[PDB]
């Protein structure tokens, strides 16, 4: 309100816009950007004084979150130059200003698809101030991108060793174990190290526990009163984090997940309604809502969601998204196009057995759909036999594979018998195709 | 530096590979493209325009790889149907169909002599079939996860293989023995090609880093920061001055093989570009992708 | 060293992990725990 008051009147305001931006940073980024823009030009009328590097750094940071990556880079470079020009500003520590400016610039370059320069600048920071944490962690993230066992896994733990009281570093250590989930039950200990009351309350670690406890779900041992207890424990965690925070979307997300697992899909939609309305731009909500839709025999309302989740610039053919795509598809556009998307997925990685099985299954579905009650076009009968032969070859090939999807595929024998009687039907219906041919012939005559 | 030609709706289905000739054996003027629509479209790039010449079919599944014989005007097309079918551009007819069953069929690799055809194997080996035989001549006994990329050196001295876990296998086609195993990547290698001088080796992993290694001593020549998505396809300029990169982010970056600097970039593709290749001179750069549009990029 | 306190004392962190966790709007548990308890009551 005070800033609003000062804004209108012009009592030779110089720094009012600085305060305006300083408050508006949390709020709409554009308001702060405009405040900085006007403030930049208000500092050249009284005297010819170069803009202090801090303001330019802050505006460049504002732009960094935006698409003006090049503009923010120019801002950061000018800020570095100006700060270097501050030879006599030791009290303000022009050095720290340059440090933060370079940190932001390295972050931008890491975001500007230039990891070489990002690494170089982060290392330039390290060589002059090893007691800094963020750069030591971003270097680890950059090395993690190539792989999780590279200097990422070492730099993170070293950063924790130099500062064990850093929640970010310890959470990152917790994240390391996520790549390999073999530490399902064991990651509880490393995720409880900093649950001491001094650190409490921490919603991040509590939600991590809720998740790692939810991961255990989806097993056939629920009847042993084991998965039910796990659901109850996870639900209790979610309830506690809900009480201490009613605005945490992830607690409601997990609650909806467990309720869906409890079989309340008709009731899962309502719970997922709020999370979606808050911010639907999270990968998980799309997939869970699609799960509910596809469960209710609505592929129309699910395929679009799966596509939108894939709209992100991270990949083009994800395996899990397509696997969730084909659930109960039996329609013409949901079988042949299903095959197209299946091939697209298997293209990136054919090593998966589930793809090679679903493709053969849909092939058989189409073959029987045209070779049982048809009596349809002839060229289709010509193609159906080739399709069934390929499906049969895949049936032969899939039987020799050792590992499976945590479930042996010894149940391909029914598939073989189906393909045999399909072959018989095809040899029967080719005669019908020929009869139809002679029919059209006498018709044209 | 710009775009010359813009072929809209080049295919019914997404294009995953593009082949264009480099010699004067009636190949540089014709562009062979393989798409998921089972349409092997032999486009004749005549009159500085992309004109369809043949339309070959027969592949049950979508085309996965397309390439033109270096010393021959015929071509071949593979698919996951385990039926690698040879084709002739002179007549638009099929030569044969190597049934690389049951499923063992991956991208192709024309030998510079145009006599052998290497194919990846799910067992992790690299089978070497005869172009005129179609039978498995000899398979490279380097098992593992799977062969994702195979390339023949332009002068046929070395041969590199990209695995599912960033494992480069440097074989010797001169003796059919594994020489080096460069393991500078942990990501699935998508595609790779030999330098025109058979001196540098570019690797297109799923990390967005163009780590160009050396074949003579199996050493990394430098790490280059590419796009943000996965580099799908990569090619060298025939004059050996630059190399284009195709990634999974609608970006076609022409990186400098010498300076490791992006000399230019194209964003005309609305979808991800799957295939990029040079012309016989390196001025025109044909590009395909999920957009199903063939873009000819002119870089004088 | 002084650089640590020199920087951390002047910087500003507008967003962190918990900030991401909470929705920017006002979505209380009243419209949530109601159903959370109704479902249990039916069970």
């Amino acid at each position: 309100g005070h800033l609003k008051k000062v804004t209108e009147q012009y009592p030779d305001d110089v720094e009012a816009w600085i305060e305006l931006a300083q408050i508006l940073e949390q709020t709409d980024i554009q308001g702060a950007l405009s405040a900085y823009g006007t403030a930049t030009r208000i500092l050249q009328e009284k005297v010819q004084a170069d803009v202090p590097p801090e303001i330019l750094n802050n505006v460049g940071a504002l732009h960094f979150r935006l698409g003006n990556l090049g503009e923010a880079k120019k801002y950061f470079l000018a800020s570095l130059d100006r700060a270097k020009a501050e030879a006599e500003h030791d009290e303000h520590y022009y050095n720290a200003i340059s440090v933060t400016t370079s940190y932001n610039l390295a972050r931008l370059y890491e975001a500007m698809c230039e990891f070489h320069e990002a690494e170089k600048l982060y290392k330039n920071i390290l060589r002059e101030h090893p007691n800094y944490v963020d750069c030591y962690l971003r270097l680890g993230a950059m090395a993690r991108d190539k792989g999780n066992f590279y200097e990422a896994s070492d730099w993170f733990k070293e950063a924790l060793q130099i500062n064990q009281d850093h929640p970010d570093a310890w959470s990152l250590i917790g994240n390391l174990h996520l790549a390999k989930q073999e530490w399902g039950p064991g990651q509880k200990k490393f995720e409880r190290i900093l649950k001491q009351p001094s650190t409490q309350s921490d919603t991040y670690s509590m939600l991590a526990l809720g998740n790692v406890w939810l991961q255990t779900l989806h097993q056939p041992t629920r009847d042993r009163e084991k998965e039910k207890r796990h659901q109850d424990r996870a639900l209790a965690i979610y309830k506690q984090v809900l009480r201490n925070d009613a605005k945490n979307l992830y607690a409601a997300n997990g609650i909806g997940a467990v309720l869906a697992h409890k079989g309340y899909f008709r009731e899962a939609r309502d719970v997922f309604a709020q999370v979606r309305e808050a911010t639907a731009d999270i990968s998980d909500v799309w997939l869970n809502l699609a799960h509910i839709y596809v469960e209710q025999k609505q592929y129309i309302s699910a395929v679009q969601m799966y596509e939108n989740c894939l709209r992100k610039f991270y990949k083009h053919q994800n395996t899990e998204v397509v696997l969730y795509l084909a659930r109960a598809l039996f329609k013409c556009g949901k079988l042949q196009e299903c095959k197209q998307t299946l091939l697209k997925a298997r293209h990136v990685a054919p090593s998966d057995t589930v793809l090679m099985f679903n493709v053969a299954l849909v092939l058989q579905r189409l073959a029987t759909s045209v070779l049982k009650d048809e009596k349809s076009n002839l060229k289709e009968v010509l193609n159906a036999v080739k399709e069934l032969e390929l499906a049969h070859r895949y049936f032969s090939y899939l039987s020799k594979v050792g590992d499976k999807m945590r479930f042996d595929l010894a149940l391909a024998a029914t598939e073989a018998r189906q393909c045999s009687d399909l072959l018989s039907q095809a040899q029967y219906h080719v005669a019908r195709a020929r009869k139809q041919d002679e029919e059209e012939r006498e018709l044209r005559a | 530096y710009g775009i010359l030609f813009k072929q809209e709706q080049a295919h019914d289905d997404a294009i995953w590979s593009v082949a264009w000739g480099t010699n004067k054996k009636e190949n540089s003027e014709t562009v062979v493209t393989g798409s998921l629509d089972d349409l092997v479209k032999v486009w004749k790039w005549r009159d500085e325009r992309l004109d369809l010449q043949w339309s070959l079919e027969g592949h049950q599944l979508g085309v996965v790889s397309v390439d033109i014989s270096h010393t021959l005007p015929i071509a071949a097309s593979s698919s996951l149907d385990a039926h690698i079918r040879l084709w002739d551009l002179e007549n638009g007819k099929q030569i044969k169909s190597i049934d690389a069953g049951p499923v063992d069929a991956w991208t192709l690799a024309f030998s510079p002599d145009s006599q052998y055809l290497a194919t990846g194997t799910h067992v992790g080996k690299v089978n070497i079939f005869g172009v005129e035989s179609g039978k498995k001549e000899y398979s490279l006994d380097t098992r593992g996860k799977f062969i994702l990329s195979i390339a023949y050196s332009p002068d046929g001295k070395y041969l590199a293989s990209g695995a599912i876990d960033g494992i480069i296998n440097i074989f010797d086609i001169a003796t059919g023995k594994l020489l080096h195993t460069l393991e500078g990547h942990a990501m699935p290698i998508r595609s790779l090609t030999f330098s025109p001088d058979s001196q540098l080796l570019v690797t297109a992993s799923d990390d967005g880093y163009i780590k160009i290694y050396d074949v003579q001593h199996a050493n990394l020549a430098g790490t280059l920061s590419g796009h943000a998505s996965w580099v799908l396809n990569v090619a060298f300029c025939p004059d050996d001055t630059h190399f284009v990169s195709s990634s999974s982010d609608k970006s076609v970056k022409v990186w400098d093989v010498g300076t490791r600097t992006c000399v230019h970039t194209f964003f005309d593709h609305q979808d991800q570009v799957w295939g990029v290749k040079y012309n016989g001179n390196g001025s025109k750069i044909v590009s395909v992708g999920d957009d199903q549009e063939i873009h000819i990029y002119d870089c004088p | 060293v002084d650089v640590t306190r020199d920087i951390v004392s002047r910087e500003r962190v507008w967003r962190t992990r918990t900030t991401i966790l909470q929705s920017t709007g006002k979505n209380f548990s009243k419209n949530i725990f109601a159903i959370l308890q109704s479902v249990k009551a039916r069970e």
